[PDB]
């Protein structure tokens, strides 16, 4: 049974094309949110291991399901005639980054830093687990306004992660590198780290730096906002143009800018309670 | 400046 084991409430989210409720299961009153994909809708679809075939989401939101809280959790998921029910774990009280933003305006340089290395470690955690999200950015990620803990969603953009090319994509445009804009073709990594490097102008600067491929393609940052020059190499470097020229996560986490992050009960007891 | 989601 599926409407008896999980009471539903409302709508969640911003407002799209998107079917995500509300819910309590009833065995333990556990917050969850309940999300519905629609078949006639689905792009790429996998192999569980029974052989069923399901979502892609599905199966890779199953490989990084585990206690490391940085990614979305799925406790269970159900088909039916028309479309797919994903049962995800829903944290609360709650806030994506994109309204966190907007609301605040660009972000203090220390709650940047939490942040930013908190998606770092959760993106680690999906690529340890043969992941590719193709969708990081503000919209995708929710802030646990008591924990202080950020949590990557919705990887219903996302792959298998592979070392040779990919020639498809999915995420969102503004995003993605210049070399999905120019030549429709891109490696997983270092497309991943440009798009962290548009999420990082985006929380030190309020918005993306890019609105139209040819800025994207341009290899221009300018800074609308007062932001560090260590900041301001790091998000260069992940905007380089060339991909074999951008960071690696090591890197990345390496950089002078990254060093002395808070924890996340700092970083919520500084900056959001 | 005029902010905005963008879809996938
Ligand atoms: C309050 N609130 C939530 O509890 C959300 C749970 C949520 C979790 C996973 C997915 C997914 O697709 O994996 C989608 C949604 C959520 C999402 C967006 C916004 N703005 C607010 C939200």
């Amino acid at each position: 049974p599926l409407e008896s084991q999980y009471q539903v409430g409302p709508l969640l989210g911003s407002g799209g094309f998107g079917s995500v409720y509300s819910g309590i299961r009833v065995s333990d009153n556990l917050p969850v949110a309940i999300k519905h994909v629609e078949k006639d809708r689905i792009s790429d679809w996998g192999e569980l291991p029974n052989g069923t075939r399901v979502p892609m989401e599905v199966v890779l939101l199953k490989k990084v399901s585990s206690g490391f809280s940085g990614v979305i959790r799925l406790l269970d998921w159900f088909e039916r005639p028309d479309s797919f029910v994903l049962i995800l774990e829903r944290p609360e009280p709650v806030q994506d980054l994109f309204d966190f933003i907007t609301e605040r305006g660009a972000l203090q340089e220390e709650l940047a830093r939490s942040f930013f290395w908190q998606v770092l470690e959760a993106v680690r955690h999906c690529h340890n687990c043969g992941v590719l999200h193709r969708d990081i950015k503000d919209e995708n990620i929710l802030i646990d306004l008591n924990r202080g803990e950020l949590k990557l969603i919705d990887f219903g953009s996302g792959a298998l992660l592979k070392d040779t090319v990919y020639t498809d994509f999915d995420g969102t445009r503004v995003y993605s590198p210049p070399e999905w804009i120019r030549y429709h073709r891109y490696h997983g990594r270092s497309a991943a780290v440009w798009s962290l490097g548009i999420l990082l102008y985006d929380m030190v600067c309020g918005d993306i730096p890019f609105e139209h491929d040819e800025e994207i393609i341009g290899g221009q940052v300018f800074f609308r906002q007062r932001v560090s020059s260590e900041c301001q190499h790091l998000i260069r470097w992940c905007l380089a143009l060339r991909p074999s020229d951008r960071p690696t996560f090591e890197e990345i986490q390496n950089h002078p800018w990254m060093q002395d992050v808070l924890l996340p009960q700092e970083t919520a007891e500084i900056h959001l309670h | 400046r005029k902010r905005r989601r963008h879809p996938s």
